[PDB]
């Protein structure tokens, strides 16, 4: 479905390209294999990821990610690719509000789910070579609002930093005031407990 | 060491093989006990 | 990783250099050789800095900014506007012109700060690449108040004549590609 | 309609419904029903079909007389997990009787295999043979 | 310095010289093409290789959210305030922390080093 | 005048079926196609079959195994692999020889890449003034071959094994 | 955890 | 005069074509009857130094397409027929290239997803079976 | 299970090798069948020193899958049918205004200059090739098989596809040239975008 939505989105395929014209083009690679140059990337970037939030033709999963110094736009549909859910940010506001709270709190008889915020792009998955590409904020309110200026750009938001721990490291209590071998540590002893 | 204004007499490298093939036997001897003395006494620890 | 910057210099310690010792290793990892200075030159930096400079590899490479290769049938052409005044003031009163003069030109540029880093002097590496080569290559070096320092190597005059009835078609290398290997064994291996 | 400084409890409810609708194992179970629903339908299609023919039979004049059997897999069935008796009398396996009895928690597989004769008789015959 | 290619062959073209008239001539060996040179000169090694990375830095680089923006540098030749700094980006670039500024704003594509 | 501001609009004509199947045939810029020169051209399907594919089976072949030899003979080289391939000319490239031998050669090879989401079609003036529409049958792109003296395979061999060729390459090529 | 001169 | 000659007249004639590069749908409802002779009309409207293309779709036909033009200068392109007499020829040189696209933006997506469909019906997946076949 | 990532191309430096930079691609065919077969395209170090291979300098080779012995590059994009010297380059330099690339082109170039026909080309990787060739005619057909199936199997397995892994192989030296030049940096195996 991407390679079709591609070919209709002003993609020449490598067979029609002139070789002259490729310098100046960026290359879309799709599963890794370069399918062909687009003229303006900026743009088809853009509705490629209007496309995954609307969750329309490009499946959640699927990564686009665009190397601006390199020319090159890389999409990945493959399996194996590992990825963790983040808040968008546009503009310097967080697109979750307090409506989408409000309808999550009432989960029950409301069936309002965490699909229902993937669909409606208050949140996306993002695996590493995207995340190269993403202004991240740690803590959504101290870093989009207004300060003395570091970043004005953030594109995404971390739900909640303690989500970076696994299964045993998050039994650990206050586990930032502790030295980083203790909590290796007690995630081994975690697992020899008895219960 | 040829060249001049070089001390001849104090002049050493850390490689024991050099040692051996410029200096003889017992100056590796010498050399192999000092290197491994700086090994031990870098971290501040003694062996007799 | 935790030594400190005291030492100023890359050393193994710990438990590979008590490996390098144990097996006698041929190479060390970090080879190092300590140099205790005879008289005056320990007092004084400046003639410590002389005997580093005697004591470190140094070789074209290092000291060159640029190398042009250049195809210049007449000398007096000067198909380099630059050069025009030295390559006239030298063939003024030519030497070796006799014999021939080899068309292609290999054009060497060197750096004037590593050049005095060094403290090297364009008349020393012109007898240094002089010797190594012998003959085969004829040397030509701006006065050190031009701007740019230059030095011209041409192929031997000798060779270019060939000094030979038979004259032999093998032609290896014709000129140019032997300029070039002489340019690649120069910046490796002048050991200036 | 912004959250501010009501994020703490914002956060945790976006948090505890990705962990309603999403387990802790998704990641396995996922991958283990893409393996099932697409990536055995799609191994069983992509091999090529079985073409079988005699060794000129009969030494007849053998003008390509030796019939041509052809065999397609197709529309893979896979049935619950399912445990035949020493009678032999189907029955459904609950994983906790796999557990105690030492048995394996195993699936019956079952193909849709599609044949056809040539015998250069003029006719070609497709007998279809269902859920193999 | 740049490298010819035959129209006849459609091939490299290698340096020769004609002993009879003391002429530099590109001609392939693969065909009997050849060609008088304008450029007069075989091959040229710049060993310090200072070459401006002003030349090789795109103007695209300017809509990366995550490259640092100045407002204090302006634009030398808009006057738009906005501008994106980044450093070489570049192996075997030596040891040089200059900033490469880029203005922003759609099409100016200016990149100024300061 | 009226070029200022013309509006041309034509009637389209798309035909159920042409005698003739349309094809597209592009040439790379930098090769300089001209088609003054094209006195006369040959297309036809490429024979490289006969170096990799068929009448390579000749001898063996027609070596002479017969009765009970020859059953097994023909059974034995159908189950040593899988039935040769032989000429199937319509999926095999085009090759273009232009003014015959003198001219230059061209090689054309089917678009691999199908166009299942995509058609293309030509316009051609014509004397009722509609455009007509014919869709692409198939996309080749053709190369030239240069009319230079080629290299033996053999010599080939022989001159790579010195890889290390100190002396001038092109003389080397004048003494082929 | 330290510094460069200490320990990780 | 010879069964491999290539009819270059149209070369001669140096009769010029457009090639244009047109969507699915649009292709396939001109073959659905593919010969009443009609599928539509093709409008140019040019200005003092602007031109336009674009393609009304037959009423008959839909029970606008804009024309964007590339540049033809980079590569060469011919147009040749093999007729059914083995008789090669050449109809002439590509002196324009376009491209179709569709009006709709939104709407079309659903068109496509439709298409999309229709394209993954061949697909077959593994189907469960409630009882174990005896 | 980690494993690195299919169908992209890394480049490496390996110290010990005698190849300075090393790039390889590990393709499969849509996992969908076949195993991974990985291409490296390497460039020799400029340490080896020879009359003419100081002159070469750089010169770069290419370890296609079930072939023993290293092939140089051009014969590679000769083989496929690009015999013209600056279509091969075309493939390869996306721009031919930039003289750095060029320049690390022309050894490779030179090095191949002995073949110039593509079925010499195909004849030459078969006879080098690890499985024994008996015939020229053997050779060639074999060949051609792995080059249309075994090496850059991701870009294309059949469908005269020639041109796609022409231009796929072009990327793969285009992104070792660069590395080789320091306008990329050098990829690194740790990074989880890569382990899939
Ligand atoms: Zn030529
Ligand atoms: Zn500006």
């Amino acid at each position: 479905p991407i390679l079709e939505f591609l070919e209709e989105w002003s993609m020449e395929n490598l067979e029609e390209i002139s070789p002259a014209a490729i310098a100046d083009a960026t290359k879309i690679f799709v599963n890794g294999c370069w399918v062909g140059i687009h003229k303006d990337p900026e743009q088809l970037m853009n509705t490629l990821r209007k496309l995954r939030r609307q969750m329309d033709i490009i499946v959640s999963e699927v990564s686009m990610i665009r190397d601006i110094r390199e020319r090159e736009i890389r999409i990945y549909t493959d399996a194996g690719r590992i990825c963790r859910p983040l808040l968008i940010v546009e503009k310097q506001k967080l697109l979750l509000k307090k409506r989408h709270i409000d309808q999550l709190k009432e989960r029950e008889y409301n069936n309002y789910s965490w699909q229902d915020l993937v669909a409606s792009g208050v949140v996306e998955y993002i695996d590493t070579l995207e995340e190269e590409t993403v202004m991240l904020a740690m803590t959504p309110d101290d870093l989009q609002e207004k300060e003395v200026a570091y970043c004005s750009t953030y594109t995404h938001c971390e739900i909640h930093p303690s989500m970076i721990l696994g299964v045993c490291a998050s039994i650990i209590p206050f586990p930032d005031h502790n030295q980083s071998p203790r909590n290796t540590y007690q995630s081994a002893m975690g697992k020899q407990a008895m219960g | 060491l040829s060249e001049k204004d070089v001390d001849p007499v104090r002049t050493t490298s850390n490689d024991i093989v050099e040692i051996f093939t410029v200096l003889g036997i017992e100056a590796v001897r010498k050399a192999l006990e000092r290197e491994l003395y700086h090994v031990i006494s870098f971290d501040g620890s003694y062996v007799n | 990783f935790h030594y400190a910057g005291v030492s100023a210099k890359n050393v193994t310690l710990g438990v590979p250099r008590l490996k390098e010792l144990i097996n006698i290793s041929k190479k060390p990892k970090t080879p190092s050789l300590t140099v205790f200075l005879l008289g005056q030159s320990a007092r004084d930096a400046e003639r410590a800095k002389d005997i580093l400079c005697r004591l470190e590899h140094t070789t074209l490479r290092k000291v060159t900014a640029n190398t042009a290769i250049y195809y210049d049938p007449n000398p007096q052409s000067t198909v380099v506007a630059e050069d025009q005044e030295w390559v006239n003031v030298y063939y003024e009163m030519p030497d070796f012109d006799v014999a021939r003069i080899s068309p292609w030109l290999l054009r060497v540029e060197l750096d004037r700060k590593h050049m005095t880093d060094r403290k090297l002097t364009m008349e020393q590496i012109a007898e240094k690449i002089n010797a190594g080569f012998g003959d085969d290559l004829n040397c030509i070096f701006n006065d050190d108040n031009a701007e740019k320092l230059v030095l011209r190597i041409r192929i031997m005059n000798s060779d270019e004549n060939k000094m030979q009835e038979e004259e032999e078609v093998v032609d290896k290398m014709d000129d140019d590609v032997f300029l070039r290997c002489i340019e690649s064994n120069m910046l490796t291996d002048m050991t200036l | 309609e912004i959250t501010p400084d009501l994020w703490q409890e914002a956060c945790w409810i976006v948090i505890s419904s990705y962990f309603d609708e999403k387990g802790l194992v998704r990641q396995q179970l996922d991958s283990f029903d893409e393996f099932i629903q697409m990536s055995v339908q799609r191994i069983v299609e992509d091999a090529p079909p079985i073409d079988l023919q005699a060794e000129a039979q009969h030494a007849s004049g053998e003008v390509e007389e030796p019939p041509r059997y052809l065999l397609k897999f197709e529309q893979i069935y896979l049935s619950k997990p399912t445990h035949w008796e020493r009678d032999g009398a189907p029955s459904p396996m609950m994983p906790n009787e796999a557990r105690l009895r030492n048995l394996t928690y195993s699936a019956p597989l079952y193909v849709d295999i599609t044949k056809t004769v040539i015998k250069e008789g003029e006719e070609q015959l497709q007998t279809q043979h269902q859920k193999t | 310095v740049g490298i010819r290619f035959c129209q006849e062959c459609n091939n490299m073209l290698y340096p020769k010289e004609d002993k009879e008239n003391r002429i530099l001539l590109y001609a392939c060996r693969n065909c009997d093409y050849q060609q008088e040179a304008d450029n007069s000169c075989i091959y040229v090694n710049k060993i310090t290789h200072e070459v401006d990375e002003l030349t090789q830095i795109i103007a695209d680089v300017s809509q990366d959210p995550t490259l640092p923006r100045t407002e204090d540098h302006p634009c030398q030749k808009c006057g738009h305030k906005e501008a994106v700094f980044f450093q070489s980006h570049s192996a075997r670039a030596e040891d040089a922390m200059r900033l490469y500024y880029v203005c922003t704003a759609p099409h100016c594509g200016h990149r100024w080093t300061e | 005048g009226p070029s200022s501001q013309n509006v041309t609009e034509y009637v389209v004509r798309v035909p159920k079926n042409t005698t003739k199947k349309y094809n597209i045939m592009a040439f790379n810029a930098a090769d300089k196609v001209n088609f003054a020169t094209w006195n006369q051209a040959r297309l036809e399907r490429d024979l490289s079959n006969k170096k990799i594919y068929q009448e390579e089976e000749m001898p063996e072949s027609g070596a002479g195994s017969e009765f009970n030899r020859k059953l097994r003979e023909e059974a034995r080289r159908k189950k040593y692999g899988i039935v040769l391939k032989e000429f199937r000319p319509e999926d095999q490239p085009w090759l273009l020889r232009v003014n015959g031998k003198s001219g230059r050669k061209f090689k054309g090879i089917k678009k691999g890449g199908v166009t299942e989401n995509t058609s293309y079609y030509i316009f051609t003036q014509c004397p009722d003034g509609a455009f007509e529409a014919f869709p692409v049958h198939n996309w080749y792109n053709f190369t030239p071959l240069a009319r230079h003296r080629t290299l033996t395979a053999e010599e080939a061999e022989e001159e790579w094994e010195r890889r290390n060729k100190v002396l001038n390459h092109f003389s080397i090529m004048q003494q082929r | 955890i330290w510094g460069i001169g200490c320990n990780p | 005069a010879e069964r491999g000659e290539l009819d270059l007249t149209g070369a001669k004639q140096n009769t010029g074509v457009w090639l244009v590069k047109v969507p699915k749908y649009l292709s396939q409802q001109w073959a659905k009857a593919s010969g009443r002779g009609e599928v539509g009309k093709l409008r140019i409207a040019k200005t003092q130094g602007r031109t336009e293309v674009s393609f009304t779709l037959n009423e008959d036909l839909a029970n606008e397409h804009p024309f964007v033009l590339q540049s033809v200068g980079g590569q060469t392109l011919t147009v040749f027929t093999e007729s059914s007499s083995d008789k090669l020829s050449l109809e002439g040189i590509v002196v324009q290239r376009a491209e179709c696209r569709p009006a709709a933006s939104e709407n079309y997506m659903r068109l496509k997803r439709l298409q999309i469909e229709e394209s993954s019906k061949p697909v077959r997946l593994s189907q469960q079976l409630d009882k174990v076949v005896t | 299970q980690e494993k690195m990532a299919t169908n992209t191309v890394y480049v490496f430096a390996k110290k010990d090798s005698k190849y300075a930079y090393t790039g390889e691609c590990r393709s499969c065919l849509e996992n969908s069948s076949r195993p991974t077969s990985t291409i490296w395209v390497s460039m020799l170090a400029r340490g080896g020193q020879g009359a003419k291979k100081s002159a070469i300098g750089q010169r770069i080779v290419a370890t296609l899958p079930y072939i023993k012995q290293e092939v140089p590059i051009i014969i590679v994009f000769r083989a496929l049918g690009f015999v013209s010297d600056r279509d091969i380059l075309e493939h390869i330099i996306y721009d031919f205004e930039d003289p750095e690339m060029m320049e690390m082109v022309k050894p490779s170039l030179d090095e191949a200059f002995v073949i110039q026909e593509q079925n010499v080309a195909l004849n030459f990787i078969g006879s080098r090739g690890a499985k024994p060739g008996v015939t020229k005619e053997k050779r060639i057909k074999y060949a051609k098989e792995v080059l249309q199936k075994e090496m850059l199997p991701h870009v294309g397995v059949s469908d005269f596809c020639e041109t796609k892994k022409a231009y796929f192989l072009g990327y793969m030296v285009h992104r070792l040239l660069l590395a080789a030049l320091g306008r990329r940096e050098l990829d690194d195996r740790d990074h989880y975008g890569n382990k899939r």
